[PDB]
């Protein structure tokens, strides 16, 4: 199982490529 | 004749590592509700306080390189702060340099502003809600 | 990541950014409230009267651990306990050549052994001076603990007779080893001081040194 802290690594590491795809957008 | 209690006291203190046991020789239960490799010390919070001095909120990456090796989670550095000042979401603050000192200032001031419109939770104030 | 399962459209990235902030936000008070709890003395699994040590077995030096035991107890111990990593992996070759002997002088000592490693384990325990003197097999599908002697074993320290030679899975399904062999421990020495090597960290009873890379 994953830790809340590993959870919101997953959560922020997301969101950088996410934004990063509307970035590029 | 064997006191097994002062018995695991004192040989942690001299085998044991630093972060399993306290100087008064019992355990640190702090350090086994964590998974192995993420324990966040006492020495790495007052780093992190230092970062906050001499680099500013928002740059965890500078704060990473200098104080911690480059070794520390960079989530976990911005999740900490927001427990240093007692807010949950930091945007205000970023870029700024601020005092061990106004720290404590600046949360006291976050749980004042926090406890009174209701919006607390876990000694933190959540500006941001959802 | 992973590339291929995230939207590559501005509408269901802009929907899934969305969504992540709310989780975000969801997770960040889980994880303050986990840390505020911790902080106000919230107690652990682990029994109070436990040593754990986190260390590697192949840098180890072993002599503190002598000196510091002779020092505190007087005795070295009584009944050791490994399962070894075999090959997370350690080559047949540093296992083996542990210096296991200055570890214990006079009683039992207990291995696990998957098949393959069944008779590596005993001319490796053989080597460090013991006598086979038993087989515990557990059931969940069987690995064997091989238990071997030196020393005097006719004090009163060792009770002479054994609980089970069979031993059972806790839970269905269950790869940690089972709990009924700290209590089988606890038939042969009741109340005598152990040590584990290779533990984890629910590997940890009072009474007992663990020392392992993950504590």
């Amino acid at each position: 199982k994953f830790t809340n802290l590993e959870i919101l690594t997953h959560l922020y590491n997301l969101k950088a490529e996410i934004v990063r795809r509307l970035a590029e957008q | 004749p064997l006191d097994f209690t002062q018995y695991a006291k004192n040989m942690r203190k001299d085998l044991s590592n630093q972060d399993i046991c306290l100087e008064d020789g019992a355990l640190n239960h702090s350090y086994f509700l964590t998974k192995k490799g993420q324990y966040w010390t006492p020495l790495n919070q007052k780093a992190l306080q230092r970062g906050i001095e001499l680099f500013g909120v928002g740059n965890w990456k500078e704060i990473n390189y200098d104080e911690f090796s480059g070794k520390a989670n960079i989530v976990e550095l911005e999740l900490r702060t927001c427990m240093i000042l007692g807010i949950n979401d930091i945007t205000e603050y970023y870029g700024k340099k601020i005092s061990e000192e106004e720290q404590e200032e600046i949360k006291k001031s976050n749980i004042a502003k926090g406890k009174k419109e209701n919006k607390l939770k876990d000694n933190i104030y959540q500006k941001l809600q959802q | 990541d992973y590339l291929d399962r995230l939207p590559k459209s501005k509408k269901g990235l802009q929907g899934l950014l969305q969504d992540i902030e709310k989780r975000i936000l969801h997770y960040k008070q889980l994880f303050f409230k986990e840390q505020n709890e911790i902080a106000n003395g919230k107690r652990s699994m682990v029994p109070d009267n436990s040593i754990p040590i986190c260390s590697d077995v192949t840098k180890l030096n072993f002599q503190a651990l002598i000196d510091a035991q002779m020092r505190h107890a007087g005795k070295m111990f009584d009944v050791i306990m490994m399962d070894p990593p075999w090959q997370d992996s350690l080559s047949d070759e540093k296992i083996q050549n542990m210096p296991i002997q200055s570890l214990q002088q006079d009683g039992f000592i207990f291995v696990w052994a998957i098949n393959a490693k069944y008779r590596v384990t005993i001319k490796m325990i053989e080597n460090w001076g013991y006598k086979l003197v038993d087989e515990i097999t557990w059931v969940k599908a069987k690995e064997s603990c091989l238990i071997g002697v030196k020393g005097d074993v006719d004090n009163g320290r060792f009770k002479k007779n054994i609980a089970s030679d069979v031993i059972f899975s806790e839970r269905r399904g269950q790869s940690q080893k089972p709990e009924e062999i700290y209590q089988y421990i606890n038939q042969l020495c009741p109340n005598g001081n152990y040590l584990e090597i290779f533990a984890r960290r629910n590997n940890l009873h009072d009474n007992w040194v663990s020392i392992g890379n993950e504590l």
